RNA sequence: CCGAGGGUAGGGCCCGUGACUGGGGCGAAGUCGUAACAAGGUAGCUGUACCGGAAGGUGCGGCUGGAU
RNA sequence: GAGGAAGAAGCCCUUCGGGGUGUAAACUCCUGAACCCGGGACGAAACCCCCGACGAGGGGACUGACGGUACCGGGGUAAUAGCGCCGGCCAACUCCGUGCCAGCAGCCGCGGUAAUACGGAGGGCGCGAGCGUUACCCGGAUUCACUGGGCGUAAAGGGCGUGUAGGCGGCCUGGGGCGUCCCAUGUGAAAGACCACGGCUCAACCGUGGGGGAGCGUGGGAUACGCUCAGGCUAGACGG
RNA sequence: GCUAGUUGGUGGGGUAAUGGCCCACCAAGGCGACGACGGGUAGCCGGUCUGAGAGGAUGGCCGGCCACAGGGGCACUGAG
């Protein structure tokens, strides 16, 4: 099924994740349906986490299942906030 | 949208099928001059209304058979035996090209 | 890494004084004030007419040997300057003048670019507080260059800043001898550098 | 030619020819010496040039020049050959590499030692 | 006075009963790096005389070279007996991109930025004549407007 | 005859190269448009419509420079170079962003566009492109 | 029934090789003559035909890239 | 690293006076890669449990292969240099040895008893943890020429007609709007290329954002030119 | 010069589905100098190298698609 997850970019010992929506059978660094956010786990920048809230809401509404880390990041960005 | 081409009927020897000669122009990719090319299409003609010399329009359709993926949409004009004559003379000239 | 052999022979070959030694360059025993001909067995024979390629090569080598930079780094800097918008000769001169070792040589913390390289490499120089140990670091306008707080009581540094209390730095720089700290105001102008170099010759050399 | 003639026929590209076909696309080839001898050059040069007949791993059998003063090659010596013809010798298109397999380096060589395969003294 | 640049020296021969007898030809360009340039081709039995005569001829045939910011007002293509020269203005930092003969002629004229190409025959003498003709045919905007309106 | 426009430009070039005062060319409206463009840009003094043998012709009046001093006193040209671009054997079209700049701005290029016959500067101002007829400098 | 594969027979194309045989390119020297370059000592060249150790010769016509 | 001789010794050349290697060395002062001691990472907050209602929203805990690694602080020694080339192209020259030999060679060419071209030496030039060589691709090659070539004698006009397909085509008026041009819109994935900012002490590398972009679909518009249809004209062509 | 399931039609079988995909019968068609057919070579693209541009060469790594799993053929199970 469609999932909202993290695709790894960057370089060795320097991970930079993209929060993307894609089919679950695609390899993790392959082509995705669209891109909604980004994450820097090392937090080397003032803005180390961005999420498209409206697009994430849309994709959640149509049955996309986030991963644990993706769900945590979406909650930090305030996607599930009511 | 479904592709619509315009051509002239050059063969109607099959049942419920007409051969339509479609011409297109394009500039040469490197030499720039505008050149002409032609392509034949077998088109479904269930009622056998269209005959030699007819200029008609055909439209991309569900496969009716092998080699038959277009349907005659409408008639554009009649009495165009000169285009057919050009095609037949060009075909006839091939007999003297052999060795 | 870099050139670590005899250095006055470079001046004698180029035919001009490249101040690559410091104090001895202004002394009467400067090798360009005693033997102003090229080194080797044939240095005192009448010179033949130099070809165009020879002229451009000698001008480029003079410019490169002034700053003591390898040819790979020199060419990379030149191509970078050519990519930038702005007159490529002026941009290239500014990029060369923004190297940390050259900047601390101009500020007076060292008497030669070689000594400035050893100062920067050995962890004696700080840029904006944090310590930098890379000669190739490129200083941007506004950056503060200074001696490390624990390096202020160093005899070589003390003498260097003593000898500069009279000398005045260029317009593109500011120095605080009491504060033991410099400031890089802007990219140096082409007229502010007393370089015996025609940079058009260098550009034409790299067009070949 | 006219534009219409160019459209009808176009311009023909130029096809280059390999000068080292026995190498079969490789930079070097290993071979075994069958005949070692000396040959005389063409006009105006005069010498006795040392060559070897080499049967290669690629299936061909060619003639290769032996550079440098003095050599230890003989029949059944294993050698490496590289491209490069010898101008004044007819039919010689390849060079033996000194210092590889059974071809020793040049003894007492002091200049240009990376060629001729001589170690630093 | 002007800066002098020696472009070409060559030795030519004629024959007589006895053998060959030689003459020297010098192609010399004269300029002041401010807008004036001239070319001279002198022949003499001796090299210094050939150079002197070439400079003397060069000083008697000069062109005005309408410079602007160190470059030429427009691109120009000029043919001289199977030799072809193409000149094109460039930005203030380009430098002079030319072969030795066009470079000497353009540098002594005060051009600091230009793009050039030699086509067809690359004979130095005919290339120099073509360069001189191309510099002779240069027109500024004021010239063309004084001509048309 | 296969190219009336190229023929007219050749007539102008041939008459100009011998310093004639005026030259005749068979009349046509497109030729008239090109002649009007040329006259507005100062390359010719003008043009008029006349009758030769009862046939309509256009008479073009050529313009030259002042007399020169030296071995060659022939006046310099106002039309140094005129060349046809689009030909019957190869048609040349350019969009507004492919419009050439002739002679760094000293020359002109003539365009046949849906807004009429324009100079290249005119077409660029109007933001239109079309067939490239000729270049003059 | 189709069917991988195997077998039999006859063809097409391509590659390697072969007693012998034909020419070609090359050669700081050999043998025979001297056809061409000068009106090259019979102007040259040329298509064709026949002939001769060899270059070549001759016949018929053509050209000047020959003369008068 | 700084200072350091009108300038040691060795080596090479010499016009026998000297010249070069060369501030180079030696020598004095300074700094402190390697090494030693101590400290010590980021990348890991979720799932989990409690409350709230296993919701939203709050509270708490576990989890490190890399790794005792990067890094930081305090001590600390003067600490690898090589390869190609020096006849012209092409930057950098002298001596000795050899004598069409040995050998060099990318082209032109060097070498046959006074070789800047072979071999060695002294010196020099270019790069430098690299420097050369071979193989292959583009460039230079406007030497397949669209941009951008030619065909009397340099390579190149078919032996000559007639003619099929094809290519191209005079002046004026209207309709269509196929080529052509313009506007809007969809597409032209990400990465790469460009511009700006930013993180690794710089850089390579990486992150973010912005802009481009040939072509193709869709909707709208223009009609000068090409095309097409229709109506005229006689300068081309043909006929009397 | 090539083509005899060949080209078209009618009916049927099979499939998730169109279709000579397969079969039976009827007609004699289909393709080709705008290069059919045959032979040689080759995974294709985003891109990469080169180049003033136009162009030329190329498709290692990374992303996308296709094909294959000792050499051939075949089906079963299954949403695939
Ligand atoms: S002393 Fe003179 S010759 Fe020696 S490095 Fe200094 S300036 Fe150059
Ligand atoms: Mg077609
Ligand atoms: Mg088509
Ligand atoms: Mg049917
Ligand atoms: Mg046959
Ligand atoms: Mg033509
Ligand atoms: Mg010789
Ligand atoms: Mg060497
Ligand atoms: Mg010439
Ligand atoms: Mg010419
Ligand atoms: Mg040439
Ligand atoms: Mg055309
Ligand atoms: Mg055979
Ligand atoms: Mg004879
Ligand atoms: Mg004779
Ligand atoms: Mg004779
Ligand atoms: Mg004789
Ligand atoms: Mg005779
Ligand atoms: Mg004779
Ligand atoms: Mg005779
Ligand atoms: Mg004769
Ligand atoms: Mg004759
Ligand atoms: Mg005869
Ligand atoms: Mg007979
Ligand atoms: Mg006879
Ligand atoms: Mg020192
Ligand atoms: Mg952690
Ligand atoms: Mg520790
Ligand atoms: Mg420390
Ligand atoms: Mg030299
Ligand atoms: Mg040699
Ligand atoms: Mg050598
Ligand atoms: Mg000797
Ligand atoms: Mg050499
Ligand atoms: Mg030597
Ligand atoms: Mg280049
Ligand atoms: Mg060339
Ligand atoms: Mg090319
Ligand atoms: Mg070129
Ligand atoms: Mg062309
Ligand atoms: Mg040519
Ligand atoms: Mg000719
Ligand atoms: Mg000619
Ligand atoms: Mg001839
Ligand atoms: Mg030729
Ligand atoms: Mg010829
Ligand atoms: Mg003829
Ligand atoms: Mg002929
Ligand atoms: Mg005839
Ligand atoms: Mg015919
Ligand atoms: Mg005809
Ligand atoms: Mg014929
Ligand atoms: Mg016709
Ligand atoms: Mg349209
Ligand atoms: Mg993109
Ligand atoms: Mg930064
Ligand atoms: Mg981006
Ligand atoms: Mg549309
Ligand atoms: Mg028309
Ligand atoms: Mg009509
Ligand atoms: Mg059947
Ligand atoms: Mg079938
Ligand atoms: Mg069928
Ligand atoms: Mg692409
Ligand atoms: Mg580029
Ligand atoms: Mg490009
Ligand atoms: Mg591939
Ligand atoms: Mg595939
Ligand atoms: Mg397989
Ligand atoms: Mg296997
Ligand atoms: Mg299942
Ligand atoms: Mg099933």
């Amino acid at each position: 099924m469609v999932k909202i997850r993290l695709a790894r970019f960057g370089s060795k010992h320097n991970p930079h994740y993209r929060i993307v929506v894609t089919d679950a059978r695609r390899k993790r660094d392959g082509k995705y349906i669209e891109k909604i956010g980004y994450y820097d786990p090392r937090k080397t920048t003032p803005d180390w986490l961005k999420v498209d809230v409206e697009r994430a809401r849309y994709w959640l509404s149509v049955g996309a299942q986030p991963t644990d880390t993706a769900r945590r990041l979406l909650r930090q960005a305030g996607v599930f906030r009511q | 949208p479904k592709k619509v081409l315009t051509g002239v009927v050059v063969s109607d020897k099959m049942q419920k099928t007409v051969t339509v000669l479609v011409e297109r122009q394009f500039p040469h990719p490197l030499y720039g001059k505008v050149i002409k090319r032609s392509k034949k299409y077998l088109a479904h003609d269930p009622e056998e209304k269209y005959k030699l010399g007819d200029v008609v329009e055909i439209i991309e359709s569900r496969p009716i058979s092998k080699r038959k993926r277009f349907r005659v949409l409408r008639l554009v004009e009649s009495g165009r035996m000169d285009l057919v004559e050009k095609y037949l003379i060009r075909r006839q000239n091939y007999e003297s090209l052999s060795k | 890494g870099r050139y670590i052999g005899p250095v006055c022979r470079l001046c004698r070959r180029e035919g001009v004084k490249l101040y690559l030694k410091g104090e001895r360059c202004y002394s009467p025993k400067c090798a360009m004030e005693r033997r102003p001909y090229p080194p080797g067995q044939h240095g005192q024979k009448r010179a033949r007419r130099p070809s165009d390629y020879a002229v451009r090569l000698r001008e480029k080598q003079k410019l490169r040997r002034i700053y003591g930079i390898s040819e790979r780094q020199f060419r990379n800097l030149f191509e970078e300057a050519s990519k930038k918008k702005g007159v490529t000769g002026s941009v290239f001169l500014g990029l060369l003048e923004s190297r940390l070792d050259n900047v601390v040589y101009r500020l007076g913390f060292a008497v030669s670019r070689r000594q400035a390289r050893q100062l920067v490499r050995h962890g004696h120089i700080t840029v904006n507080g944090r310590r930098v140990d890379l000669p190739s670091y490129r200083v941007r306008p506004g950056d503060e260059i200074a001696v490390a707080e624990k390096s202020r009581n160093l005899e070589l540094i003390r003498q260097n800043l003593e000898a500069m209390k009279g000398r005045k730095v260029g317009p593109w720089l500011s120095l605080d001898v009491e504060g033991m700290k410099g400031k890089f105001l802007r990219l140096p102008d082409r007229e502010d550098l007393a370089l015996p170099v025609n940079e058009q010759l260098v550009i034409e050399f790299y067009s070949r | 030619p006219t534009i219409n003639q160019l459209v009808r026929k176009g311009r023909e590209k130029v096809r280059k020819k390999s000068k080292v076909p026995a190498l079969k696309g490789a930079p070097f080839r290993r071979g075994v010496c069958t005949v070692v001898r000396t040959v005389t050059p063409k006009k105006p040069n005069s010498a006795l040039r040392k060559v070897a007949k080499v049967r290669l791993t690629s299936g061909y059998e060619v003639t290769a020049y032996i550079p440098g003063e003095g050599h230890n090659l003989q029949e059944h010596s294993v050698v490496l050959i590289r491209g490069g013809r010898v101008k004044d010798l007819p039919g010689v298109r390849y060079h033996i590499v000194r210092g590889v397999y059974d071809a020793a380096g040049v003894k007492d060589r002091k200049k240009s030692r990376s060629k001729y395969g001589t170690k630093k003294p | 006075d002007f800066e002098e640049k020696m472009i070409l020296i060559r030795r030519t021969a004629r024959m007589q009963a006895g053998g060959r007898r030689f003459r020297f030809g010098a192609l010399v360009v004269v300029g002041d790096r401010q807008g004036r340039v001239g070319l001279g081709f002198g022949k003499a039995p001796e090299v210094p005389l050939a150079v002197q005569k070439a400079g003397y001829y060069a000083r008697r045939n000069m062109v005005e070279v309408p410079l602007q910011n160190g470059t030429i007002p427009h691109e120009i293509e000029v043919e001289f007996g199977a030799s072809k020269i193409v000149l094109k203005p460039a930005a203030p930092g380009t430098g002079v991109i030319a072969g030795a003969v066009p470079r000497a002629i353009l540098e002594l004229a005060g051009v600091t930025d230009i793009l050039t190409k030699e086509l067809g025959s690359r004979n130095p003498i005919n290339i120099a004549y073509a360069t001189m003709e191309a510099l002779r045919q240069l027109r500024t905007k004021a010239d063309v407007e004084r001509l048309r309106k | 005859l296969t190219d009336p426009i190229a023929d007219m430009l050749t007539r102008i070039r041939n008459a100009t190269r011998v310093y004639k005062e005026s030259t005749d060319v068979p009349a046509s409206r497109f030729k008239e448009e090109i002649l009007r463009i040329l006259a507005r840009e100062g390359f010719i003094k003008g043009y008029e419509r006349v009758d030769v043998d009862g046939k309509p012709y256009l008479r073009v009046y050529l313009k030259y420079g002042p007399r020169r001093q030296g071995p060659d006193p022939r006046p310099e040209q106002v039309i140094h170079h005129i060349r046809r671009i689009s030909k019957p054997g190869r048609r040349v079209y350019v969009g507004v962003k492919e419009i050439p700049r002739v002679r760094r701005g000293l020359g002109i290029a003539i365009l046949s566009t849906s807004k009429g016959v324009l100079t290249d500067r005119e077409a660029r101002k109007l933001g239109v492109g079309g067939e490239l007829i000729c270049e003059v400098w």
